[PDB]
């Protein structure tokens, strides 16, 4: 859960929220909770996809530019029928990429209040080291 | 005391302007600022070159 | 919090502010500052992002042109849609790409008020150098 | 502080000036100097960004071309909204061109009065010199 | 100063320069001297950046084309707005081009009156020469 | 002087000088000299500028190639303002392709009116050339 | 002179010479013989410019492609004003194309009338062939 409702409804407005999530009223009277809460687990999901192969993936604390992304990709989830040239798909693709320059190595993730991430091991990985007759005998 | 000078009318080079021409300056063999314009400045002389101590 | 609400004022007019801040008066009055403050965090978790293999990332100063990039993703950031077209877009790109250049070794983080940035000691590392018989033995 | 408010005025007229920094009174009647304050620094920052690498931050004196370069800069900082097609972001983008030429040691720093700029000592360093057996023993 | 305000009206006529160089009186009738002062000395500190690494800054002679290019970029600097289409614009490109031209050394500034300017000794350097064993000993 | 007024006049008719030359007028009565020789020495700078590098400067003789493109260079710099589509544009820049070709050493300098031009010592350069136990000893 | 006025008038009749060369009576009366001897010198000058490094300058003999050349510069010479798509402009940039041929090698400057034309010496040198021990001692 990288972003809630609280957080779309501060980027995108409340009055956007209620039209883009109320599918059976028209006009629009209430938000859905459970259609905000599928558009952040796809987010989420997405950005995990991206994410496993660098950090690990139950983080404990979310960075600020990972609520930023997932309230983007949340947000345009929660649009049944989205076409090519509609801003919030460039706003999408965009944050895509901010994504996959972090999985391939060209960018890091912040901090999240203080501290830093916590990266997998894949790098650690050596043999172990047979160095013999250099122990100070 | 300043040790350093040179008062045999000898020639040194110094920079005026995209240019190094013959001129007596500083000459001195202390150096306290502009050492790096004074490198340029007190090329050692082309002539006969004697000191003396003006202690200034 | 590499820039302000007296800084975005400062940069672009209160009544800009007021127009992209104020989502529920029409036509609006007050700036409001909950939705300013999550324009400059998401700004500074992105600059971060650039940021972070370079340099600390809990800065005790901030640079001047990181005030000005802050400034402007900030702002863009205050746009709930925003074409592809739209001038602040551009500048948000141009401001992106100063970042992407600091970040990669082209552009140099400026003074802060007299004193340098705080470089991380990626550079730094080196085995340790074994150089017995050379001690002056 | 590479160029001042008469600067300003003398590159760009004095009635430029005030209908670009005049945002509360129209039609304009005095040049607000916070905002060109302003505007001048973030030109200076953006100036020093490029500059870092090869002098050292806190010049003593301002060459002529840094001069007409933070003119050009503060004056395009001025403007609110800058369309792509606005000849002051030409001339912002020529500057900037004449900016990273400078960076990546193309053209020089010219003089600032009468002498020359102060390079940095990034070029001088070398190991030190081992050449025992060679100092007339 | 490689070029004067009798140059500019030489080459461009006295009533233009009234024209681009008046900016309180309409129609113009004097040419402000400080106005073209600043544009002649920002000429020459642009053609200083592009030939301080081949020659020596403060020139005791003014080449011709040297004036030529002088006046040229003077002349483009008296305009507040300057497109890209302008030919005033593309004749500063163009005296621009054979500046950089001269600084890759594909072109040689020229004589002043009589005689050859002042290159710098960036060539000369060479280590000192060992050559011991040689000196007909 | 690689061209007089009387070339100039030759080459593009009495008319068309005074057209271009008088600026006071309106319309035209008399030829200024003054005009016509700063033009001039422009064009004879220029080519100075190119030909620097493989002859002598101060040429004892005018080659007839020389007089055509100083010819050319000088009508087109009467021209205060010159579009890039005016036919007397690209006869300049014709003659300017022709000067860079014999800068390249691609096309020769011809005769001046009987004898060769006086070509730079550049290539003759050689060490000295040490080959003594070769003298006939 | 590799072409004179009766070359002229033959190749493109005396009418055409009459009304290009006459610039001072409207409509024109007679053909100027100095406009036509200072074009007829200028094509001979370029010809030269191409001509110089395969071949003696004062050729004592005239090859007729040589003649056709000339003609064709001459009277591309002849026009004031040359836009590019003038297909006189178009016949001098062919001619001006087999030049450049002759220049490069491609092709080989014709007969004369009887004898071949005058090769420059440029290909003979060698430096003298040091052969002792082979003169049938």
């Amino acid at each position: 859960s990288y972003c809630t409702l609280a957080d779309l409804i501060e980027q995108y407005s409340e009055q956007k929220i209620r039209e883009v999530s109320d599918r059976v009223n028209k006009p629009a009277t209430t938000i859905d909770t459970v259609i905000v809460d599928r558009a952040i687990a796809d987010a989420d999901s997405e950005i995990d996809l991206h994410l496993h192969g660098r950090y690990q993936l139950p983080l404990a604390s979310v960075p600020t530019a990972l609520k930023r992304i997932a309230c983007g990709l949340a947000y345009a989830n929660l649009h049944i029928v989205l076409k090519e040239e509609n801003p919030v798909y460039k706003t999408a693709e965009h944050l895509r990429k901010l994504l996959s320059g972090i999985a391939n190595g060209k960018l890091s993730l912040a901090l999240d209040a203080d501290g830093k991430p916590a990266p997998v091991a894949n790098t650690v990985q050596i043999s172990e080291g047979r160095n013999d007759w250099g122990a100070d005998w | 005391e300043v040790e350093g000078v040179f008062v045999r009318a000898t020639v040194e080079r110094r920079c005026r302007a995209g240019f190094c021409f013959d001129k007596e300056g500083q000459g001195f063999a202390d150096g306290v600022l502009s050492d790096e314009q004074l490198e340029a400045l007190e090329s050692d002389p082309l002539l006969k070159v004697e000191r003396c101590t003006f202690s200034g």
